RNA sequence: UCGUCUACUUAUUAGUUGGGUUCGUUGUAAAGCAGAUUUGUUU
RNA sequence: UUGUUAAAACAAAUAAAAUAAAGUAUGAAUUAAUAUCAAAAUUUUAAUAAAAAUUAAAAAA
């Protein structure tokens, strides 16, 4: 860590290449006269990787020179041209305060853990959905989705050498899931496939999971829109979280659709959400506060009402361990199948909330018609 | 009643071969953008970029 | 305290923030600043479209778009025309050409946003990234992409 | 008043032809509640009533004028400036979206002006008049700086020409 | 105001609802909000959906003077 | 002393949970719809990706009665004892969940009215389908609506066979959705109304 | 270091005031006293400088500044409904009887009427307003 | 009169919150537990307040003095576990409302403690008005704190209290006498240079025990609610602390009992024979111990350095 | 009775209903409100009474505004109307406490001629006053 | 990109008593970052 | 069906039965570019295109 890299606006970006002296003019001679940019670049830089070139082509960092005074920005599909300059970065172009792209540098993976036969079996049994491009896996309840503070805990982003079946390299999880949420995760295989579908997990309009859970108590209408304003602080032993209906400068807003499935006696509801942001706790802190019901099993925002007397009857109110109810239940891909319907993938529920309602009476696998697919 | 439907409350300018038509050639700077070199007389005429690198 | 006045017109021109999207390096990818549409258009949309001369009994579906060059002269590899039909309205699938494959589809044209040249596309010819069905094509940026042979990069 | 104030001068009221009044309590509550309705630092002057044929209390008014000068020519010390803007911007009610002021230190006598840095760097994020009469309204009442005009000086923070 | 902090959709409001507040919040010209809630607080009863020649002919009727409203 | 009066409250709750697990032994078998058990298997192929067991669809509804021993407990507990509100507030859940269960069943089933007190033969899926209020059940019907529509404006005269007064009629006495005397949707399951009457 | 006493009218003056402390690459700095009638220009140049943009047809009038030419505004309006037209599509499904309406209002380019006059009729056809204050005033007095 | 379709909508509109609002169920989770109204706006405020105590360092170094408002009831439970951990280097002045109702020898046993300590308590009583408050403090201003070195500043005191203790009743009160008066902070006496400011979330206590709760719901605090947290598990509680004292004939005398109940039960049922079911008669006990015909009472026990 | 109140329209006006409407709002949540109401029926209606003097005089007590302590003097004054021992004490304590030396003690002396009985606490802080 | 962290520590003994107080996987160097993303002439 | 009260009454509101509101004569008004007007599907041209083209065949009151 000799350089420590700084916001850069695209004027300060400009004015640091112009005053950088770590460049490197390559000629163009009678020899590569004509000769395309890309392969000019791949038969002088044995060491690069194309997509590296690529990128530091189309964004502007290896330019050409015309002796036009001014420097000019060429794609990959451009010719050279006799005369004129090519200016490439050198090594110690990026030890200023300038940021360089991801393949320019080398990523060392270092140490690498070694897997069990159990713990692979138990892999190749959540994985649900396979493919060439995307991998589903169920993650179960009350697991590290990232190395927590303990580096001895278990966690499933040091289970990934185990699911590659046959790439070069393991996946890598395209969105994180918290600890006591036992849906669905989504991988994907190709260092490609997973720029190409981060792209679905930035804020949306149209919805396209689910999430079930079982809250305490039932809310005054059946379908609505809950939204509410977070803002997070740091704090002596972890994160403050203040919610607001009104908008802050500082605040981010977090938007669900959320449906009531069913009513158990108006002490507890059945409801499906399906979100529209990413922010930490976003559906349970909603069912919470705005719904006024908190889910089963909350105990970290509203723990007293997270296990109630009225549902006593099936779960003992002392122990206060069931399993959150909280499951990513249906997720959609951009990938069609042979029908030509888009592929959602279904997660099934944990065997606890199995059986929480079986012991409630209601159907445990259910399809989901709001979203499609 | 006042008129409901309306396409543009404002008003455009009245210069019509570039912006500040009114003004002295003194006050504004004349434009240097391709699609006002090619009209003006001496801009759209031979313009020579080239540079020579040492003396 | 003072109050000063200056148009947005003005500021138009440093309206990109990149170098892609200002001197148009490579796919804008659905962040495009300034836009060229055929003068009296008012519907902002390029168009890609074919004839039809025929019944499918003599000229075929894939027909249409003859008199464009490229992979649309050759036959089709996939059919889903006949049994069942397929939920988007899929007829023809040419050769997947490394990452890029196309589509044809029924009914009036698909609006779509190409993330290669960044327009909004309304014709049957969409060329699919890897299957991944966020990511299409024009059928002019994909002939464009296979000359200069950026199919397997882009 | 308000053309002397913008000057940068002390200035002090009087009230001439002050044996020809019928009251002498009536007047003198009249020109004192038409001070406290001034505004912009005008307000902060004393008026002293004096008559030229009698010769009443002239001494009196040529003893003020002195003071005044004194305090246009007031030394105040760097660090009690800083002491006194950290409790007040506590104490004070600011509505107002304002960027927080660095430090403190007067630069310029007769008439005593104040510098004021700010800590972002734009040239909008100056403080608005409403602020600028508070912190005109404290320097006068706290170090006695009453019926002399203060300038503020809101230097922005500049950046660095070789930027690390 | 109060009403919706009674019925306590602060957080479960939706875009008609948001629209409605503003512009009831917006100082109005001719209009009075005050009148407006006294109109509203008449308990009459509603009309019913109709077919588009039955309504015709029911407005013709009116403008006749042989039917109510 | 020590928490006598909480432990005490504590205690009767932990006796209500395993009392109420105690009655889960006895069970009244109810085959599931044709088209509902259609739609588990289906569902389950789509969620696990593999075929049904037939241990887990549960072709067979399995619903409990209320415990012996609850039904009598309330009936002697005097109104002004204190422990009387802990158990009726645990039998009011009992009594939806077993309405939960008996949804999902189709086969005919005696159900009596609270109107005029009429004692008639439905199926439980479409008498309480109104009461249940699960979206699931919704969706349904929303679905076999539009299945309808689909046969019946693919052919218009498949409507003249299929729904005629002589057919519409014929399927109102098959699924009575409302007393044929007082016609009112409020039903209730005899079964359980006979378990509370011979206990209490 | 150069000050400004006063800022100048036009940009043909700053620049040439300007020209004089920074040579050949020699650090420099440019103090512009500024009051309430030089506002609207130190509004422009202040915006020029910030996006790196040449000072080319800045004003001290205002109106100048703020009203811009038919064909300047029909050039950034189109790009504003094409830019609004790729979010429709890329971020939202619409339902098939609103597929007129919302092309309608964020997909299709209107021309405006005789947009030298536009100031009376507001660009739409007074032809169409007339037929519109027609239908305005029948329900009007009738209410 | 505005637009017809504008009336429709708000009609409309209108309907809609009614038929939601019709219904009397309240809901499960307490609102009011975790909204805090300030001057922004309302917010909500999630997690403990043991994770705060570094921001509630920083601003207790800024303020001059700390005025904390308490229950005379619950004292310690309601309030700042770090003030209790970490000493203050400012004076401070804690508050006790609803004074009535606690128990007399253990408000001067906690007053003598705070006087040992350095801090003053204040037992404020209902038919008391804030003036007579406001101004004791400022007395305790004028007395304890030096004397400030620049004569237009104010002295700033960081006010910590739940909003059920009556802090932001405090706070409306003073704001509305100084607005009357005249026509983030709030001044109280322009003479003597005070000024209160007030934080809402390190006072917020948020998420609570099973007994925090039992013990806020019975002092009022903590709101209560059939789907949450049912009388029971509060009443039983309260009767449990009424054993442990001991005085069944006083509870008799009390609750006009024809003898000395035995069991919880026992109590239910000679509440139960006016006559009235268990469920408004374990409410009417609840009633009584938030009125406080019942005096003398202090639930929140004092730790044996306390006691020495 | 507040929401009654609310609902009350259409009928006479009285000094009765007037002081009880007083009462009504002084013990309810807005304390102001009934001078506020006091206000608004100052320009015409029935004239107020003693016992309408001491209900105000009583909601600002507990409010704790006293803004028109003395306004409250001078619109008796003007309205000609003698007010009861109640009254007298009450402006006696308002004056007190908005420490208005001069009026305070008219108003003492003359209680003292009319011999009317003062509160005791009011008695003792005139005496130690004094 | 919806991660985790109301107990450690210093002594004390056999539950008692006084002091002090986050880590980390992946992408990206822009294709990333406030807020909104709704329209039935419908009765 | 809901809500209120008390150990049945009242108010709301719709969906079943029942009641009426012509097949007789008298007879306007909104509207009106128009071929004895282009039943449908596909494709396309500058914004609903009922504008064009290709399939196909759409009876009358
Ligand atoms: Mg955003
Ligand atoms: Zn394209
Ligand atoms: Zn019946």
């Amino acid at each position: 860590s000799h350089a420590r890299y700084r916001p850069l606006s695209l004027r300060a970006r400009q004015t640091l290449s112009e005053k950088s002296d770590d460049l490197q003019y390559h000629v163009v001679t009678q020899e590569w006269f004509g000769e395309r940019v890309d392969s000019f670049l791949t038969c002088h830089y044995p060491q690069w990787d194309y997509e590296t070139i690529k990128r530091l082509v189309q964004q502007g960092h290896i330019y050409r020179y015309r002796k036009n005074g001014k420097k000019k920005f060429t794609r990959l599909t451009d010719r050279l041209e006799f005369d004129e300059l090519l200016v490439v970065p050198t090594r110690a172009f990026w030890e200023k305060q300038l940021a360089p792209p991801s393949g320019v540098l080398e990523e060392t993976d270092g140490p690498k853990f070694k897997l069990s036969a159990t713990a692979r079996e138990m892999a190749h049994n959540m994985v649900l959905f396979k493919n060439e491009h995307v991998i589903v896996i169920n993650k179960p309840h009350g697991l590290p989705m990232m190395p927590t503070d303990d580096p001895q805990e278990m966690s499933i982003a040091a289970m990934l050498p185990a699911w590659k079946f046959t790439n070069v390299a393991k996946p890598v999880v395209c969105h994180n899931l918290d600890r006591e949420t036992s849906g669905c995760v989504v991988l994907a295989r190709t260092r490609n496939a997973h720029r190409m579908l981060g792209r679905m997990f930035v804020k949306r309009v149209v919805p396209n999971s689910v999430y079930w859970s079982f809250c305490v108590g039932k809310p005054t209408v059946n379908y609505g829109r809950v939204r509410m304003h977070f803002d997070i602080t740091r704090g002596n032993k972890g994160d403050i979280i203040v919610a607001r209906p009104s908008p802050t400068k500082t605040s981010k807003v977090a938007i669900a659709e959320f449906v009531v499935n069913a009513s158990a006696l108006e002490f507890g509801s059945f409801i499906s959400f399906y979100p529209l942001t990413t922010r930490r706790h976003q559906e349970r802190i909603m069912a919470a506060h705005a719904l006024r019901c908190p889910v089963l099993g909350d105990a970290k925002y509203g723990g007293d009402a997270a296990f109630p007397s009225s549902l006593s009857l099936f779960w003992d109110p002392e122990n206060k361990g069931l399993p959150l109810h909280l499951h990513h239940r249906k997720i959609q891909l951009p990938y069609k199948n042979t029908a030509g319907e888009f592929i959602c993938v279904t997660a099934p529920l944990p065997t606890q909330m199995e059986k929480t309602f079986k012991k409630l009476g209601w159907p445990c696998e259910v399809d989901d018609p709001l979203i499609p697919g | 009643v006042p008129q409901q439907l309306k396409a543009y409350g404002g008003t455009f300018s009245r210069s019509v071969g570039e912006r500040s038509n009114h003004l002295v050639s003194d006050v504004v700077l004349q434009s240097l953008s391709p699609s006002s070199t090619h009209n003006s007389p001496l801009l759209s005429k031979n313009i020579k970029t080239k540079t020579v690198t040492s003396f | 305290n003072i109050k000063g006045g200056v148009g947005s017109f003005l500021m138009r021109r440093a309206a990109p923030k990149s170098i892609r999207q200002k001197y148009q390096t490579g796919p804008q990818f659905y962040k495009r600043k300034f836009f060229q549409f055929q003068k009296g258009h008012h519907r902002l949309h390029r168009r890609i479209s074919g004839v039809q001369t025929g019944s499918p009994t003599h000229q075929r579906e894939y027909e249409r778009f003859h008199h464009l060059p490229g992979d649309v002269r050759t036959r089709p590899q996939f059919d889903f025309t006949f049994g069942e039909t397929r939920a988007d309205r899929v007829m023809f699938a040419w050769r997947k050409r490394g990452d890029l494959q196309l589509y044809q589809m029924s009914g009036r044209g698909e609006t779509f946003v190409c993330y290669r040249c960044g327009y909004p596309v309304r014709s049957q010819l969409v060329a699919v990234k890897a299957d991944n069905w966020d990511y299409r094509m024009c059928y002019r940026c994909y002939t464009n992409t296979v000359h200069r042979g950026m199919e397997n990069d882009t | 008043l308000h053309s002397v104030a913008a000057e940068g001068r002390p200035f002090l009221l009087c009230a001439n032809k002050w044996d020809a009044v019928l009251d002498q309590s009536a007047t003198a509550e009249a020109i004192d509640f038409k001070i406290k309705r001034q505004v912009r630092e005008v307000k902060y002057s004393n008026a002293v009533v004096v008559s030229a044929h009698t010769g009443l209390n002239l001494t009196l008014l040529m003893d003020q004028a002195l003071e005044l000068y004194d305090k246009w020519n007031k030394r105040v010390r760097r660090a009690e400036l800083t002491r006194l803007w950290r409790k007040m911007e506590k104490s004070v009610i600011i509505p107002y979206h304002v960027a927080r002021i660095g430090r403190i230190t007067q630069v310029n006598t007769r008439p005593p002006t104040f510098l004021l840095q700010l800590q972002t760097k734009n040239d909008s994020n100056t403080l608005p008049k409403a602020l600028q009469e508070m912190m005109k309204n404290t320097l006068v009442e706290e170090f006695d700086f009453r019926g002399v005009p203060i300038r503020l000086i809101q230097e922005v923070k500049d950046s660095n020409p070789d930027y690390i | 105001r109060r009403s919706k902090e009674e019925a306590e959709r602060t957080f479960l409001m939706s875009a008609e609802e948001k629209r409605a507040h503003k512009k009831l919040s917006g100082r109005s010209g001719d209009g009075s909000i005050s009148e407006m809630l006294q109109s509203l607080e008449v308990p009459d009863k509603p009309f019913k959906r109709l077919s588009r020649k039955v309504y015709a002919n029911r407005v013709n009727a009116i403008v006749h003077g042989d039917q109510d409203e | 002393p020590q928490l006598f009066s909480i432990e005490s409250y504590e205690t009767q709750q932990r006796a209500l949970r395993n009392i109420f697990n105690e009655a889960g032994r006895h069970c009244v078998r109810l085959r599931k719809d044709s088209k509902w058990l259609l739609e588990e298997r289906r569902a389950f192929r789509q969620s696990h990706q593999r075929a049904p067991t037939t241990k887990e669809v549960s072709p067979h509804v399995d619903v409990a009665l209320a415990p012996v021993g609850a039904l009598k407990l309330s009936k002697y507990l005097s109104p002004c004892s204190a422990s009387r509100e802990v158990v009726e507030h645990s039998l009011l859940l009992h009594r939806t969940v077993t309405k939960s269960k008996l949804v999902q069943s189709s086969e005919k089933t005696l159900f009596r009215c609270l109107r005029c007190f009429h004692v008639y033969a439905a199926r439980p899926r479409t008498l309480l389908r109104g009461e249940v209020a699960q979206s699931w059940l919704e969706y349904e019907a929303e679905a076999e609506k539009e299945e309808r529509a689909r046969q019946l404006a693919r052919r218009p005269h498949l409507r003249k066979k299929k729904y005629s007064i002589g057919r519409q009629r014929a399927s109102l006495a098959n699924d009575p959705r409302c007393c044929p005397l007082c016609r009112s949707t409020k039903a209730q399951w005899m079964m359980e109304y006979v378990h509370h009457h011979t206990h209490g | 270091f150069v000050v400004n006493f006063d800022m100048p009218t036009n940009a043909l003056t700053y620049l040439s005031r300007a020209g004089r402390t920074a040579r050949q690459g020699r650090l420099g700095q440019v103090y512009s006293l500024y009051t309430k009638r030089q506002g609207v220009i130190v509004s422009a140049v202040r915006a020029f400088l910030q996006k790196q943009l040449p000072l080319e047809g800045i004003s001290n009038w205002k109106r100048h500044m703020m009203e811009p030419r038919y064909a300047e505004w029909r050039t950034h309006k189109l790009n504003a409904i094409a830019r609004s037209y790729v979010s429709l599509i890329t971020q939202k499904t619409i339902p098939a009887h609103l597929e007129r309406t919302y092309l309608r209002h964020n997909a299709t380019w209107r021309p405006l009427f005789h947009p030298q006059t536009t100031g009376v009729h507001g660009g739409v056809p007074p032809r169409q307003q007339q037929r519109v204050m027609d239908a305005i005033t029948w329900k009007a007095v009738c209410f | 009169v505005h637009d017809p379709v504008f009336m429709r909508n708000v009609k409309r509109v209108l309907a809609s919150y009614k038929e939601s609002m019709d219904h009397s169920s309240r809901k499960g989770m307490s609102r009011e537990a975790f909204v805090d109204i300030n001057e922004k706006g309302a917010a909500w405020y999630l997690g403990h307040m043991q994770l705060a105590s570094r921001t509630l360092a920083e601003k207790v170094k800024d303020a001059d003095f700390v005025l904390e408002i308490r229950d005379a009831r619950l004292p310690f439970t309601t309030g700042n576990p770090n003030l209790q951990k970490i000493i203050i280097d400012r004076p401070r002045l804690i508050v006790f409302n609803k004074a009535e109702m606690s128990n007399e020898d253990c408000n001067r046993v906690i007053q003598q403690y705070y006087e040992r300590t350095g801090n003053f308590a204040l037992f404020t009583s209902a038919k008391r008005s804030w003036r007579d408050t406001v101004e004791a403090v400022q007395r305790f201003v004028t007395h304890i704190l030096p004397a400030q070195r620049f004569k237009t500043t104010a002295n700033v005191g960081l006010v910590v209290g739940m909003p059920n203790v009556g802090k932001s009743t405090l706070i409306n009160s003073l704001r509305l006498a100084h607005e009357y008066q005249f026509h983030k902070l709030v001044p109280v006496c322009k003479d003597p240079n005070i000024v209160l400011y007030d934080s809402p979330g390190l006072t917020l206590p948020g998420c609570f025990a099973k007994e925090a709760g039992l013990k806020l719901a019975a002092c009022g605090i903590i709101p209560t609610n059939d789907i949450t947290l049912p009388r029971s598990l509060v009443a039983r509680y309260i009767y449990d602390v009424l054993s442990a004292a001991g005085v069944g004939e006083h509870m008799a005398e009390c609750l006009h009992l024809p003898r000395a109940p035995i069991s919880f039960d026992d109590c239910i049922s000679m509440i139960c024979e006016g006559n009235l079911d268990p469920s408004r008669a374990q409410k009417f006990l609840i009633h009584d111990f938030q009125l406080g015909n019942l005096g003398r009472i202090t639930l929140d026990k004092l730790p044996n350095k306390v006691r020495q | 009775a507040v929401l009654l109140l609310a609902r009350l329209q259409h009928v006479p006006m009285d000094v009765q209903l007037l002081n009880t409407a007083l009462e009504v709002l002084l013990l309810s949540k807005q304390p102001q409100s009934c001078f506020s109401a006091f206000e608004a029926v100052r320009h015409s209606g029935v004239e107020p009474t003693a016992d309408t003097y001491t209900l105000l005089l009583l909601a600002c007590e507990r409010s704790g505004l006293w803004g028109n302590t003395t306004a409250i003097l001078a619109d008796m004054q003007m309205r000609r109307v003698k007010g009861d021992g109640r009254t007298l004490n009450l402006l006696l304590k308002g004056l007190l406490t908005e420490r208005l030396h001069g009026y305070s003690r008219q108003l003492y002396e003359t209680m003292v001629n009319k011999n009317v009985e003062v509160w005791p606490a009011l008695e003792s802080h005139m005496k130690s006053r004094t």
